[PDB]
């Protein structure tokens, strides 16, 4: 997806992402603003 | 129900003074018909609907307390009403022939 | 940046009786109207308007008079001595002792 | 109650407007499409005033740490984005009609 | 003598109104300009006189106008002068009353 | 420069143009009527008449428009509304 | 410094001028001689009302322009040579279907 | 006392202009309130906009020709609608803006209700 | 009762009315809070209300305000402020 | 702290406390400190807010909800209400 090239957009208003970062056990909840359309492998990369 | 004392004035106009007065009492009628908790969107809707009923073609209405306008207006159709805390502007758009 | 013309007068000159005189005006007749210039002109097909309903605002300030505050120091360990004598050092108090 | 009422009502409304139109359609849904699109328009001007109190409701809930399931909090954020896809859908449907 | 006075004010009016056409966006420019110019002239005067000046600018569409003015002063020392200006596009009128100080 | 725009029936190139022209209008002018004059004259000169603008801190609208030529948004404590009609 | 009990106050004169002008200039028609006559009557009546309300140690001047309006622009401005603490001035313009009239009332204090 | 020398100054400023208005300069770096650079002491008394432009104005001629073009397009679309084959022949129709070429907009500016409160300054 | 009023930018008839109303307010009420309340209620009832009133002995106040809608004056040692703000 | 009147969020109570303390720390003139408060507070959260400084006085103001605050430090009193 293009927002892999557009991470700075989420950096501009990076709210739900650091909500996710604050949340514990961070692979049992995915931030919902269309980044839910990501497979397990890409989720593994972003979690790393 | 008798109308209470409302501070009413009309100062901006290129239209006929009779039309300006008519716009005044139709605005008063709309305000009377409205319920207690007035809402400016509903004011605009009912005012424009009544204007379109009583007059051919298309008009446009803005109403509030803090704004400022720049439009292309049809001649002698450009009205500002002052009713208590109401700044009311109505203007006209040229229709095609039918 | 304004006109600042000033003229001087004496205090006793302000008591003069005000002067008023009866007069009439005048008029000159010119510039008769013509329909031809109106025929050359025309009214404006749909016009432009600017409308503002922002009431005019400004800034201001209100103060109150204040009690001014300063500072001063004092000490005493030499006791009460006459005003003309400074007990800072020795010879002045010695000659005051010969006086007393 | 308020939440799932509005959410599900929008859900079936989006589902019923998601119906397709193939080539050389018949002459039956012409009345229906106009009314549906105008209903979307008519509520669009007023939705944000009813999105206004729903956020403060859950704010007042969490401010005294009431137990709430996590998925519902996820929904109410998404409803802000859920209304977004309908607007572009509305305009493309308008162009094609 | 008011002859010299109407001389410079007529020169002023022709030089700041002899090269333009009526345009509503920018008439206030000449308004302020002639205000400042005649104020500078009155300042250069330093006479013991009180000055009342009215300047009006009119759009020429065949409209008629009259120059009625009334006096309530002593004509021995006080005076009045009026100067018009006209072209094919606009009009202007200046009236000045000067009253010797008490 | 942080604008949350939720009202539009007009394409994205024109909405970006409207955002940019609003920014430079705020940068150049000082009064709301001057800002509205600049915006309206710009669109009327550059995409032909007829357009209309309203700027405000408290107002309510009900206006007939023309398709694919409409925009409205909230910028801080101000609101901007543009529409072509004619 | 002038006494306050007889100082010039326009807040009462201006409503009187407005009411009287709208009472008598409501439905006039065009003819040059009668605009001249009614303008002279305007000057006379306004100064009669002012001298009836009876200022003391004040000189009042009334200046009146008349014109015919057909939807065309006009730029009205005035200036004097005076002092802010005592002297005063005010304006009033009436516009009808046939014409427009401008009146300026200027009040000056005698030292 | 009666022999005192008293000076008086005459001025052209406007006491009606005795407050300096401000505007909110909305600069990204400023966010400021700013006074106007100057308020002209030359008073403004009466104003009319005016509604007369001579027929030889090129802009007026252009807009007048635009009006003839608009009405010509109006009857073009009228007879094109009356005879549908003309639309195929190449006559425009959307100029006749119907209920399906028009639509209505309407919006509200959000605001919050005012309330009245009091405080008291207790003595030290 | 004597008073000193030289801070105003607003018409003199209404400054006279405001000063008079403050006079009867001081006469009726001895608490500055109720004095301010009475001045506010009367002045808001009679003219267009978005007015604001402050009583004090020694304080600091200043405001951005509607033009020709500001007043500040004194009764001996007490100070009174009235301004439009809406 | 001595904070008994409020129509604020907690963060607004906070940053109001810091801005008032820092203004008091810098300056002693009432105009100077109130100037710092009003202009800086407007800088951060938009027109139109107003603050009042005083050791003893009386005032009665109008505001929307979550737009009013009243507090003390030592012998100075601060109002902070929105209008316009």
């Amino acid at each position: 997806v293009p927002p892999f090239n557009l991470l700075p957009g989420d950096v501009t208003e990076n709210n739900r992402w650091r909500q996710w970062a604050e949340t514990e056990k961070p692979e049992e909840e995915k931030m919902p603003s269309e980044w839910k359309n990501l497979t397990q492998f890409q989720r593994l990369l972003v979690l790393r | 129900k008798e109308r209470p004392v409302r501070l009413t004035s009309i100062v901006r106009h290129d239209c006929s003074k009779s039309f300006a007065n008519d716009v005044l009492e139709m605005a008063n009628v709309v305000l009377d018909n409205l319920p207690a908790d007035r809402m400016y969107k509903d004011v605009a809707t009912l005012l424009k609907r009544q204007l379109d009923e009583t007059q051919k073609g298309t008009w446009h209405v803005i109403a509030g307390s803090h704004f400022g306008a720049n439009v292309t207006n049809d001649a002698e159709t450009m009205v500002n009403l002052k009713i208590d805390d109401m700044y009311v502007l109505v203007f006209r758009s040229g229709p095609p022939d039918r | 940046t304004d006109v600042t013309y000033s003229y001087s007068r004496l205090r006793k000159e302000f008591g003069r009786m005000p002067e008023f005189q009866a007069n009439e005006g005048e008029i000159l007749v010119d510039i008769a109207p013509n329909r031809s210039l109106k025929n050359h002109y025309t009214q404006l097909d749909p016009c432009e308007t600017v409308i503002q309903n922002v009431p005019s605002l400004s800034e201001s300030g209100t103060n109150t008079e204040r009690i001014q505050l300063r500072h001063h120091a004092q000490s005493h360990s030499e006791g009460g001595w006459p005003h003309g004598v400074d007990p800072t050092e020795f010879e002045e108090k010695m000659k005051y002792c010969r006086k007393v | 109650l308020e939440l799932d009422s509005l959410t599900h009502k929008m859900d079936e409304e989006a589902h019923q407007l998601s119906l397709p139109i193939p080539d050389q359609e018949k002459l039956e849904d012409l009345r229906v499409l106009m009314n549906t699109l105008q209903d979307i328009r008519d509520r669009e001007s007023l939705v944000e005033f009813q999105f206004y109190p729903v956020q403060q409701a859950y704010a007042l809930l969490q401010r005294f740490n009431v137990p709430i399931f996590k998925e519902e909090i996820d929904r109410v954020e998404d409803i802000r984005f859920k209304w977004r896809k309908l607007h572009a859908l509305a305009e493309r449907r308008s162009d094609e009609i | 003598n008011s002859d010299v006075i109407q001389e410079e004010v007529a020169t002023l009016l022709r030089m700041k109104f002899g090269q333009e056409v009526w345009n509503p966006r920018k008439v206030d420019s000449w308004v302020d300009d002639v205000v400042d110019s005649v104020l500078k002239n009155l300042t250069d005067l330093k006479k013991p006189f009180k000055f009342v000046v009215s300047c009006v600018i009119m759009q020429r569409t065949g409209a008629a106008i009259s120059t009625g003015f009334i006096s309530l002063w002593d004509n021995t020392f006080d005076g009045v002068v009026h100067v018009p200006y006209e072209n094919e596009t606009l009009h202007c009128f200046v009236t000045v009353f000067f009253v010797k100080l008490d | 420069r942080k604008a949350i725009i939720k009202n539009a029936d007009m394409p994205e190139d024109m909405q970006s143009d409207a955002v940019e022209v609003a920014l430079q209008a705020l940068e150049k002018f000082n009064i709301e009527k001057d800002i509205a004059a600049y915006i309206k004259k710009e669109f009327d000169k550059k995409y032909q008449p007829t357009w209309h603008c309203i700027v405000g801190r408290n107002f309510g609208s009900y206006v007939t428009h023309e398709t694919h030529s409409f925009l409205y948004f909230y910028f801080g404590q101000v609101a901007i509304l543009l529409f072509k009609s004619g | 410094r002038p006494d306050h009990k007889r100082k010039f106050r326009p807040n009462d004169i201006r409503p009187v001028v407005r009411s009287l002008l709208e009472s008598r200039l409501e439905n006039e028609v065009y003819k040059a001689d009668e605009m001249q006559s009614i303008s002279k009557e305007i000057a006379d009546g306004v100064r009669d009302r002012i001298r009836s309300m009876e200022l003391e140690r004040y000189k009042i001047m009334v200046h009146c322009m008349i014109g015919e309006q057909r939807g065309q622009g006009l730029r009205a401005g005035c200036k004097m040579f005076w002092d802010s603490d005592t002297d005063d001035y005010f304006e009033e313009v009436y516009v009808t279907q046939h014409l427009f009239a401008v009146v300026t009332v200027f009040g000056l204090y005698q030292y | 006392d009666r022999d005192a020398v008293i000076e008086r100054i005459l001025k052209a400023t406007d006491p009606v202009v005795m407050s300096t208005p401000v505007y909110f300069d909305y600069r990204k770096d400023a966010r400021t309130y700013r006074f106007f650079p100057s308020v002209g002491q030359t008073a403004r008394h009466f104003s009319v906009d005016g509604g007369s432009v001579l027929k030889d104005d090129p802009e007026a001629i252009q807009q007048r020709e635009d009006r003839q073009r608009r009405e010509h397009d109006t009857e073009l679309a009228a007879r094109a609608e009356l005879n549908p084959d003309l639309v195929d022949k190449g006559v425009s129709t959307s100029i006749l803006k119907n209920q399906f070429n028009y639509s209505d907009r309407g919006s509200q500016t959000m605001n919050n209700a005012m309330v009245e409160r009091c405080v008291l300054t207790d003595p030290p």
